[PDB]
């Protein structure tokens, strides 16, 4: 529920580059790849199921 | 650095000031592995655009 | 000193706030 | 979130709606077809009196 | 007054000149004069007056007639051709060239009889099957979700069809292989030692030197040939197929296929054509090579007093291939084309995912959490649809790639067990010119010939009665 | 063509079918798809042979008579008598070659390209075909 | 459209957009079918050829 983001898999560090003002990460099935937490700052991942 | 002088129609005279219009096109941009731009080219140039 | 240059290849500017990576994404 | 309160005839409830166009609905308020939300009216006796 | 525009440009890596055919108009009207706001293509960059040529297929702009005659690289059209040329460089467009010019002194008693031959090697590339495929309706269509699966299920059985077919198409694309190869009850092994009379054949019998045990032909095809997804452990884009689309693997990994293939050349280059019969017999290879000449209406004479010659006109074409392979361009087209038509597919029925088909949004748990259901199944149910047609294409197209897979297949299974265990008659079939010998060799969903012929050379006249 | 079929001269339709993502790409590709098979397909058929062949200037055969298979130049086309009578017996509706009532009425980006070999140079081949194999 | 405002006019529209895209679709459909004989017969011509 980060925010909203309905969904389920799993929670994994990444190495992106989330730029001050970049937020979501996306791949190409416009579906969310990689979130940061708000209460954190933090670079996290999903994976599917 | 404001000299006076009648110059216009296409001339060259130091100002250190620019402008430009913006109008509505499509842009096809490329993301870097970092997710940085780095090229980008738009359609309505010549047909090899 | 109104006068007359080129342009060339300058003002890109991101369209939108989400991450991508390796992506021809095309916008208009 | 935004929130836009003004007070107006009751009988031109249908106008109040994107895309609606009337006497106040072509010149003074002008409602997006892109409105996503709810508007919240009451009667106005006791205000209005 | 409307039309279409085409571009013809060489490759962006080589020049960055252009031209530009208007379909079907006359250079008369508007593309005589580009005004702004008169013409959908904004740039008037083109003075629409330099350089005017008119063709059968609309007006040319960009390109200079020549009244040469050379085979023409890019088609236009009604027998007008366009290529890049140099004056120093630009594109010019021309009248295509059906050949060289040639007569025959035909005569009442005049006969032309040659005097010398030539062994040659050619190749011939055929696809036998492509990738399996199966998927998941519930999925694809909606993903995780109990109702969105409730209403799934009152559209009746639209799902169960879909993955019958798939089912049914990868069986025989499984089958295809097996009916193709499978032409040896019994697997041979190559002889001991290898001498062949002079004959070279360490260019395509297995090298067992390396781990794999294939030839360097094979190595050149296998290396060249390039494979985007083998679906292996799958566990960027191959990944990104975690919506339902899986891939399943052949049943004959490669390794029994190259032991296949070293039966079959063997049995050919240590029995002939009988083991294609009854059991394997014994027969030398000079033998086997002066029996197949007889086969064509030529003494086994010429071959028993020129077999040095033979030998080293077949060592020569031999080691020629290789190089004529290894230098081209791109000679493996069809198989390339084979397995990215299959991956723009693929790529394609993934990104339609993200459509809103007329729906609010694309994803199905914002819509389904953000609304109350009476709405929700509303939006669902345009999303469902728009979503299962969008499927449906998918197989309609796999079954219509998959006959013509087939057709090519059983075309391949003819060509191998006519030119391959036997000499063949039929002209212009196994080879150009008159067929010798075949041998196969395997590639990434598909199989080599190496076709063996003999070619008449110099010749001279006489009177004849 | 997708745009001039359905939204005719429309934007406002021409804005809302982008929303059905890639429904024409798909009718594009798989129309030319067929485009070059067919200049495809006339080349295997009859460009079998590398070169052009001229047939012999007496017609004499040892009695046989070839006049109405092999080429008479008096007509403007070069054609052999009999496939004027192909040509006369055929019924060909429109080549859309610059159509410019029915042929017309096709102006709702129903274009009709024309082949690669005009079919003048496939006489050349059929003609080379025929005068290479009575010599 | 000159008989309907923007609100439904959408749906109208989206009423024949579905309709011709159905209808198109079949064309070609039947046309891969039609010349997969053809390309089943010029293999047979050239053959016999
Ligand atoms: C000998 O053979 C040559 C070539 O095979 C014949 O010469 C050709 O004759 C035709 C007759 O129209 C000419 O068009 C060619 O240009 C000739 N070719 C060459 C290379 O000369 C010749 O007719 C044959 N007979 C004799 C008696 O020479
Ligand atoms: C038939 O063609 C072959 C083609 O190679 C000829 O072989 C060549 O013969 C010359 C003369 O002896 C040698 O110098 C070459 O090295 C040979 N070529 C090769 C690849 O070995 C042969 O001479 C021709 N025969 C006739 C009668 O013309
Ligand atoms: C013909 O056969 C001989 C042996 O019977 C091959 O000889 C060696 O083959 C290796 C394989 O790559 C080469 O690296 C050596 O240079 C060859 N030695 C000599 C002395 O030639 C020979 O390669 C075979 N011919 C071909 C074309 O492969
Ligand atoms: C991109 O990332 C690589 C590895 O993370 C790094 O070496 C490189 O400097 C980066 N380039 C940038 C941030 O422009
Ligand atoms: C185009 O040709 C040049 C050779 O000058 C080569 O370096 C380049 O890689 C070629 N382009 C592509 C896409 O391979
Ligand atoms: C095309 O232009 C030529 C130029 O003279 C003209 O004669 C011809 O009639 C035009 N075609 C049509 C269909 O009008
Ligand atoms: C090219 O050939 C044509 C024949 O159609 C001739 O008329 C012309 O003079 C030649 N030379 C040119 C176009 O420079
Ligand atoms: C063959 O001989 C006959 C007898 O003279 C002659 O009429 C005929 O023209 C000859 N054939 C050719 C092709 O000239």
């Amino acid at each position: 529920n980060f925010n909203g983001l309905t969904g389920t898999g799993v929670l994994t560090e990444s190495n992106k580059k989330f730029l001050p003002f970049q937020q979501f990460g996306r791949d190409i099935a416009d579906t969310t790849d990689a979130v940061r937490d708000p209460q954190t700052l933090e670079i996290l991942d999903i994976t599917p199921c | 650095l404001t000299p006076g002088d009648s110059s216009s129609s296409w001339t060259a005279g130091a100002a250190a000031y620019y402008v430009g219009y913006l109008q509505p096109r499509t842009f096809l941009l490329k993301y870097n592995e970092n997710g940085t731009i780095t090229d980008a080219v738009d359609c309505a140039l010549d047909p090899l655009s | 000193t109104q006068s007359y240059t080129n342009s060339f290849t300058r003002g890109v500017y991101y369209p939108d706030k989400v991450f991508r990576s390796s992506v021809l994404h095309s916008t208009q | 979130v935004y929130a836009d309160s003004f007070v107006i005839r009751g009988n031109e409830v249908s106008q109040i709606a994107p895309g609606q166009t009337g006497n106040i609905a072509d010149y003074n308020y002008k409602l997006p077809d892109d409105f996503t939300g709810c508007v919240i009216a009451w009667n106005s006796n006791k205000l209005d009196s | 007054s409307f039309g279409g525009v085409s571009v013809i440009t060489p490759g962006t890596n080589t020049s960055n000149q252009v031209a530009v055919l208007y379909q079907g108009v006359n250079c008369t009207e508007v593309p005589v004069a580009i005004h702004a706001d008169q013409l959908t293509p904004t740039w008037r960059v083109y003075s629409t007056g330099s350089n005017v040529f008119q063709t059968r297929a609309g007006c040319l702009i960009g390109a200079e007639y020549v009244n040469n005659s050379y085979e023409c690289d890019i088609p236009i059209g009604a027998g007008i051709c366009a290529s890049y040329q140099t004056q120093s460089q630009s594109i010019i467009a021309y009248t295509m060239s059906l050949g060289a010019e040639n007569s025959v002194a035909y005569s009442n008693n005049s006969i032309a009889i040659p005097t010398n031959f030539t062994i040659s090697v050619t190749t011939e590339i055929l696809p036998v099957s492509m990738t399996k495929t199966s998927v998941d309706c519930t999925m694809y269509i909606c993903g995780d979700s109990t109702e969105c699966s409730n209403l799934l299920l009152q559209y009746g059985s639209f799902c169960t069809q879909l993955k019958r077919a798939l089912t049914g198409i990868a069986v025989e694309q499984d089958k295809n292989t097996q009916e193709v190869f499978a032409q040896v009850k019994q697997i041979y092994k190559t002889p001991p030692i290898k001498y062949f009379g002079g004959f070279n054949f360490s260019q395509i019998l297995p090298d067992p030197s390396k781990p794999s045990k294939r030839s360097p032909i094979e190595d050149l095809l296998f290396n060249k040939v390039t494979l985007a997804d083998a679906g292996f452990i799958k566990q960027l884009i191959c990944a990104q197929k975690f919506n339902g689309l899986t891939v399943l693997p052949p049943l004959l990994t490669d390794e029994m296929i190259a032991q296949y293939t070293s039966a079959l050349l063997a049995g050919t280059i240590t029995s002939g054509w009988t083991f294609g019969a009854g059991p394997a017999l014994q027969i030398p290879f000079p033998m086997q090579m002066a029996y197949r000449f007889n086969g064509i209406g030529v003494t086994q004479n010429v071959l028993y007093e020129n077999q040095k010659l033979i030998a080293n006109q077949f060592n020569s074409a031999i080691g020629k291939i290789q190089d004529s392979l290894s230098s081209t361009p791109s000679a493996l087209g069809k198989l390339q084309d084979v397995v990215n038509h299959n991956a723009q597919a693929l790529n394609t029925l993934v990104k339609q995912l993200s459509s809103k088909f007329g729906a609010i949004s694309s994803v199905l748990n914002d819509i389904l959490s953000r609304l109350d259901p009476p709405e929700a199944e509303v939006q669902i149910d345009r999303l469902i649809t728009g979503r299962l047609q969008s499927l449906q294409t998918y197989v309609t197209q796999q079954l219509i790639r998959a006959a013509e897979i087939r057709a090519s297949a059983n075309l391949a299974a003819t060509k191998m067990s006519e030119c391959v265990l036997g000499q063949s008659k039929r002209v212009d079939f196994c080879g150009k010119g008159y067929h010798l010998m075949s041998f196969p060799q395997s590639a990434p969903h598909g199989v080599v010939f190496l076709h063996v012929t003999y070619v008449p050379a110099q010749e001279k006249n006489f009177t004849t009665a």
